[PDB]
């Protein structure tokens, strides 16, 4: 059933989504302040409950907090095999597998969305929260795609955004303690997620191409040749065998040069020195029979 | 610097734009790279980044003159400006906002000497389970922001801990963690400090502030010496009566030392009294098993049934311990030690 | 406490970030969507009637295409047509529109690429045929603009006025969105601000 | 106070750089325009006879361009005509300028590339009668260069006399203001510095 092109229920289900919510948020903030100017709890120990299970502070939150963690990389997967198919196409869901695979990540996304909704102190605050955006713009558009039998490799690279949460729920397992590598993981963290959404959205652009030369401009870029051109780009070696040739392409790769040169400049010799740091002299003496030894400590310089 | 920026970007771009599309009058103008204005002003920032792709360059001899000098003055412009301003903006304060009250659950204000030990040695002591099923809400207060390591704890104690950066004496930051409705305020001292009577100084400054803005609070502290104790009962709201509290360190170490000039070894039991600490099990025959077992008691308070009313103060503590096998050590009407048998159990 | 906290302070500039994007877009689509569409409204609908059909012989490379990513790069034949304009009314050639009249200005129409030559001479026969039947009669609402191409004549206008709808109203939207949020985040404020002076 | 202010230091700074730029754009002008204008007036404007006028047959492709970018390839064939000097007298070609010699050697004439080839040709047919009528009588005004390109034989030099004026001129026009300016400046703080001492 191809011809029709119905990209946009896609986006339009997730901006939908968040600005529906923003508004309901804000207008209940405006009706609820209105109703004296003009005319413990049971819900916090649902919150307590939720705040708990957000974090790794029983079993079953621990539980919870790795599947987070391996179904974050499963849906990241999931998007680089959907990476190399057409852009717009139709699927049977019970025919297609990574469809249904898909459909049992984002449902657990949207049960694990609810938790953290119930857990915020701030309904607004957390409605802008970064994390919260990435369920906005992945969760909605694959239940569209469920509903339609048919998919288009839209905003599906901000699924890589969710490799911001791993120092964190790293932190809640007791997993990172010093501060060496927590900062090393929250660097890595936001270098690899930065790298490769940057990636998905150069790719996007340059496939569908320019709307106004009626899509003539589709230079036909793999997923991983945008990723090896945002790192080409990023080091400042720039070879020019792969580039963006569309307006939108070039217009992206300004803005991202002006962001991702200090990026890279300031985050990989930190990492590059936080790696390495290995004490030299280690280890313990073996002694050895027949031999005795002798061992010398107090002011001991080159000279002495 | 993003005005210099930006106008040294676009006016270049616009001397490049005329000098690549009027040609060299040199081949009588058959150097027309015919480029629009925007190519230009991607070919300059493609340069000034030193990634230099080369889809897109200068071909004329007047171009390429002036990508010369633009690139000995541009280069130096954008290694020096860019990560300037990505200075300038993403300086946002962290741990800003205030704390929300909440219906049916008191919280505490901590402040003073907070560090990674200090607030682990805290919540080790305040939060363990040997208590009661207990629900108070812990509110921190310093100016320094934490370090990864107080990040880290504090995402342990996600539901128990909440943090705020701000000043005690500004009266600003009292009002943004609730000082009005908390249930008391707890002062912690930095107990290695370089000169005592400074951060005694310090931390009579505190209970001034915080008795500036709500006088009616509970206020715990911590003293180094006894003089500095004494001049907090001359604070007008210092009111001891309803639980100011003064931990002189120097008072009970002297006095814990002299108690055990009397009974040797009595300042590790009474030390350990407090430390709230679990059982803890020993399968060997060390000394270590008895003494783990003399360190898992604590000190604690209680009202008395109304069956023990009337009856004589060594009956109820032998009955106590034979059948409750509790120790139970002093009373309160006053908070005298060990009566005799002459004073009887009064009801409450 | 009468000041914002940090989630408006947020939305404030969220508010702000889609007043700025909706006038950035506007700014954008300025010279990449509007320009264009006006030099494609600044030609002429008209009237046209044929000339004569002619052939060259000349032929010209398409390129056909497989499904695992073939370049097969056939061959066909060129057949020129020329209109009687209304406006000029001098010996203008027909195009179908800016695209095959820029891939090949010598030409009057360019087939889908095939792998077989036949096929796509048979296209070109076919196309031909019918612009060799209706000849004098049925004057055509084509379009012109001597200005810029005063020697070739198209039969479709590259951009619909729709494009001028679109190009205005996204941005619009936008903006809208975004003045409404940060005039929603003020109003609450204001309004808790004044329910809680008001005990 | 017996000193420079800020705006007179600036102007001196001024007509410094106008005196460095000066030298500057006379030093670049040296080897951009002087340089190739010295070769030019290195060939030497001389007679020649017309030999004859020949086809080869072998078309060459010239590009036709429609108003909103078209690279339309016409071909034109090509027509060589041969004189005989003055200087040399041997077998020499006949060019335009140098453009035509170097976007194709083999050929004595370039036309300007129009859609039809048709019209390529007549352009040709009509430059090569004129230039089969006027055979052997009145001999060319025409210019060569025996020691760089001996066999062939221009019709126009690229470079105008004047150039070697405008080469000249304006940086010493650009010198003679920058000196006017340090001058005009010393001169004026000087006359301040003893009208301030007469006093
Ligand atoms: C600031 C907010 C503003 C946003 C503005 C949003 C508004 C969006 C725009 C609004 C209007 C766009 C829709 C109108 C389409 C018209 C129909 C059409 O042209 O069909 C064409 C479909 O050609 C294709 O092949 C389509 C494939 C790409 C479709 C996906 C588009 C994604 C665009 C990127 C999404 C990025 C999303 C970024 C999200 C961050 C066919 O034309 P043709 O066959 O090729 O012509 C041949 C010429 N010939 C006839 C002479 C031979
Ligand atoms: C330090 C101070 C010194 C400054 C020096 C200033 C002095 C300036 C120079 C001085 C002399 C220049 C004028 C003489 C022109 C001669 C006439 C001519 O050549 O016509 C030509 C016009 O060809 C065009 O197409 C013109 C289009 C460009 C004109 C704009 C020039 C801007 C130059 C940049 C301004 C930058 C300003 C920068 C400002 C900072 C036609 O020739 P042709 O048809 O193509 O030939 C075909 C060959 N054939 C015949 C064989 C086929
Ligand atoms: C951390 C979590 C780990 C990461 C989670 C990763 C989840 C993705 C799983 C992919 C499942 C999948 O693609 O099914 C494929 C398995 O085809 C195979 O044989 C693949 C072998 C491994 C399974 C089916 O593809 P197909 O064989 O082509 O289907 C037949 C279609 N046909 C009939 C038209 C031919
Ligand atoms: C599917 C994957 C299978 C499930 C496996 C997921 C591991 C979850 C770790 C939870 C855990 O045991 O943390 C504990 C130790 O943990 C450590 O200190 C080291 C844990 C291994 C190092 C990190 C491996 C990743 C923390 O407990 P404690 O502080 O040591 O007391
Ligand atoms: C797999 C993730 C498990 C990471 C283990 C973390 C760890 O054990 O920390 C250890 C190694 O110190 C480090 O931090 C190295 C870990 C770097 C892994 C980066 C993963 C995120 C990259 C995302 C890319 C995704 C790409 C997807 C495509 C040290 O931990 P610690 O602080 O010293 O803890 C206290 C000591 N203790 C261990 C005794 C308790
Ligand atoms: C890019 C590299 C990212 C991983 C590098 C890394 O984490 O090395 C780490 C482990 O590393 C290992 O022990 C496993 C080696 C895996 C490296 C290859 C990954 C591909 C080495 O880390 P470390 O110095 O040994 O421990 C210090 C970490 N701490 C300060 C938190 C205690
Ligand atoms: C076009 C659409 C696609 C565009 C593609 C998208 C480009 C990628 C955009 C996502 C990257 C932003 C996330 C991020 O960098 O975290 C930041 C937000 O700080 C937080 O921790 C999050 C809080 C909100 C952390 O960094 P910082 O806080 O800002 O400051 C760092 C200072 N520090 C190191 C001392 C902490
Ligand atoms: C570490 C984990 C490593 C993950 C590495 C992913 C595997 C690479 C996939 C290669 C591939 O799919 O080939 C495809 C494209 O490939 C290319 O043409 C570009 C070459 C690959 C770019 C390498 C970038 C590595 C990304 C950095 C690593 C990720 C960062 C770290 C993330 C944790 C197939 O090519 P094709 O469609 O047939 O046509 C290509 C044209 N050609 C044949 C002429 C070439
Ligand atoms: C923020 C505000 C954003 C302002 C952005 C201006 C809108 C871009 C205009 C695009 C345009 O006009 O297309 C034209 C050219 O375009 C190009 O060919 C080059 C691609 C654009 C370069 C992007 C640089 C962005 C400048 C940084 C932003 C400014 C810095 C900040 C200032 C505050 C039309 O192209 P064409 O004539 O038809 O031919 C091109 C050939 N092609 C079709 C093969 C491609
Ligand atoms: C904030 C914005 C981007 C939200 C998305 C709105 C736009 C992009 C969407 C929503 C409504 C959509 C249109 C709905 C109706 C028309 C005509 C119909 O026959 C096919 C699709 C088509 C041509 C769509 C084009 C794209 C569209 C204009
Ligand atoms: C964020 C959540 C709560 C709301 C998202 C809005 C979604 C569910 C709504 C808004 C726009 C809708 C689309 C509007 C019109 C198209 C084409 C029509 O022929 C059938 C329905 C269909 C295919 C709808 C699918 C569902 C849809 C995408
Ligand atoms: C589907 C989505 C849009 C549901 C929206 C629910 C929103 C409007 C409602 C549900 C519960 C509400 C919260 C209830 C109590 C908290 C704490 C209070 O001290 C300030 C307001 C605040 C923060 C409210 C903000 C708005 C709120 C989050
Ligand atoms: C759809 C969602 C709301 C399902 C969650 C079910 C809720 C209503 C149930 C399941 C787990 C429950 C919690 C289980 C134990 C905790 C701690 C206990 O000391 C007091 C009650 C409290 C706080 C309960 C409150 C109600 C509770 C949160
Ligand atoms: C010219 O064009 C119009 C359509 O715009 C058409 O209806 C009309 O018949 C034509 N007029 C003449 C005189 O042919
Ligand atoms: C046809 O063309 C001629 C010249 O090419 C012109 O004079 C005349 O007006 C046109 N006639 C019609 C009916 O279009
Ligand atoms: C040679 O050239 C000059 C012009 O420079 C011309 O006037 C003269 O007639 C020619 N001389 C001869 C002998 O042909
Ligand atoms: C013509 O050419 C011949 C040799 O090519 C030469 O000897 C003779 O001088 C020339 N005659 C004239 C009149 O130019
Ligand atoms: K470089
Ligand atoms: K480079
Ligand atoms: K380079
Ligand atoms: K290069």
């Amino acid at each position: 059933s191809r011809g029709q092109r119905m990209w946009w229920a896609f986006l339009a289900s997730s901006m939908v989504t968040f600005f529906g919510g923003l508004f309901i948020i804000l207008l209940w903030r405006t009706l609820k302040y209105l109703w004296t100017v003009c005319c413990v709890g049971w819900m916090t120990s649902v919150k307590d409950w939720a705040g708990v299970m957000i974090s790794a502070q029983t079993l079953t939150g621990r539980v919870l907090v790795v599947l987070v963690f391996a179904l974050s990389i499963g849906a990241l997967v999931i998007y680089f095999i959907d990476s190399s198919n057409p852009i717009e196409s139709c699927q049977n869901f019970y025919k297609d597998f990574t469809l249904q695979i898909d459909m049992a990540f984002n449902v657990f996304f949207l049960l694990y969305f609810g938790l953290r909704f119930i857990a915020a102190n701030d309904k607004l605050w957390f409605w802008l929260e970064v994390n919260s955006v990435v369920d906005f713009f992945t969760v909605p558009p694959v239940f569209v795609s469920v509903y339609l039998n048919r998919s288009w490799l839209g905003l599906r690279f901000l699924r890589a955004l969710r490799l911001i949460q791993f120092s964190e729920i790293l932190q809640f397992l007791n997993i990172l303690k010093t501060s060496n590598s927590i900062k090393l993981v929250n660097l890595l963290s936001i270098f690899i997620s930065t790298w490769l959404t940057a990636a998905g959205f150069i790719h996007l652009v340059e496939n569908s191409g320019d709307p106004w030369e009626n899509f003539q401009n589709n230079q036909a870029l793999t997923y991983w040749e945008c990723v090896y051109l945002l790192m080409v780009t990023m080091s400042t070696v720039g070879y020019g065998d792969v580039y963006a040739k569309t307006t939108l392409g070039r217009l992206f790769m300004v803005f991202f040069i002006l962001g991702g040169l200090a990026m890279f400049a300031s985050y990989v010799p930190e990492i590059i020195e936080l790696i390495g740091n290995r004490k030299k002299y280690g280890g313990s003496y073996s002694a050895v029979s027949g031999r005795k030894h002798i061992v010398v400590c107090g002011h001991i310089t080159l000279e002495s | 610097l993003l005005s210099i920026f930006i106008s040294t970007w676009l006016t270049a771009a616009g001397f490049i734009h005329l000098v690549e599309n009027s040609g060299d009058p040199w081949e009588n103008f058959q150097n027309n790279q015919a480029l629009t204005y925007w190519e230009c002003v991607y070919l300059l920032m493609v340069t000034m980044s030193t990634v230099g792709y080369g889809d897109v360059y200068a071909k004329t001899t007047l171009g390429r003159l002036f990508m010369v000098f633009f690139i000995l003055g541009g280069l130096a412009m954008f290694a020096s400006y860019v990560p300037e301003i990505i200075e300038l903006i993403g300086n946002r304060k962290k741990y800003g906002g205030s704390y929300s009250a909440v219906s049916g659950r008191k919280h505490i204000v901590v402040c003073g000497h907070i560090t990674l030990e200090s607030v682990s040695n805290f919540l080790k002591d305040f939060l363990h389970k040997d208590r009661d099923d207990v629900n108070v809400e812990i509110v921190f207060l310093h100016n320094i922001s934490p370090n990864l390591e107080l990040e880290a704890l504090f995402k342990r104690h996600f539901t128990q801990v909440e943090f705020y950066q701000g000043s005690v004496l500004n009266p600003h930051d009292l009002a943004r963690v609730k000082i009005e409705s908390a249930d008391a305020c707890l002062i912690l001292a930095n107990k290695y400090c370089a000169d005592p009577d400074a951060e005694d100084a310090s931390n009579i400054m505190r209970v001034i502030s915080i008795k500036n803005y709500h006088p009616k609070i509970r206020i715990i502290t911590q003293m180094l010496q006894y003089h500095n104790k004494a001049h907090l009962l001359n604070i007008p709201s210092w009111n001891w009566k309803e639980g100011d509290d003064a931990i002189c360190l120097a008072e009970l170490k002297l006095g814990f030392i002299a108690q055990s000039c009397l009974a040797q070894g009595l300042s590790t039991m009474l030390a350990n009294l407090f430390s709230m600490r679990s059982f803890i099990k020993i399968e060997e025959d060390t000394w270590q098993k008895y003494y783990l077992e003399g360190v898992s008691n604590e000190m604690y308070t209680e009202y008395l049934s109304s069956a023990f009313v009337g009856l004589s103060f060594p009956t109820v503590c032998e009955l106590c311990f034979v059948k409750l096998k509790l120790l139970m050590i002093a009373i309160e009407s006053r908070i005298l030690i060990n009566p005799g048998n002459h004073l009887k159990i009064q009801e409450g | 406490a009468y000041e914002y906290t940090e989630a408006e302070d947020k939305s404030i500039r969220l508010g702000l970030f889609l007043i700025i994007s909706g006038v950035v877009s506007l700014f954008i689509f300025g010279f990449c969507w509007l320009s264009p569409a006006l030099q494609d409204l600044q030609a002429t609908e008209a009237n046209c009637t044929v000339l004569s059909v002619q052939q060259i012989g000349e032929v010209f490379e398409c390129t056909f295409t497989c499904g695992a990513d073939c370049r097969g790069t056939s061959q066909y034949p060129c057949v020129q047509v020329y209109v009687n304009n209304s406006e000029s009314n001098s010996r203008a050639l027909l195009h179908s529109d800016e695209h095959q009249l820029l891939t090949n200005p010598k030409c009057s129409y360019i087939p889908p690429c095939k792998r077989e030559n036949q096929k796509n001479l048979e296209s070109v026969m076919n196309w031909q045929q019918y612009w060799k039947d209706e000849i004098g009669s049925q004057p055509f609402t084509c379009y012109f603009n001597q200005h810029q191409r005063p020697d070739d004549v198209l039969l479709h206008r590259t951009h619909d006025e729709i494009v001028l709808l679109h190009c205005f109203l996204w941005p619009l939207v936008t903006f809208v969105v975004g003045v409404l949020i940060v005039v929603l985040t003020i109003c609450a404020k204001s309004l808790a601000v004044k329910a809680e002076a008001m005990k």
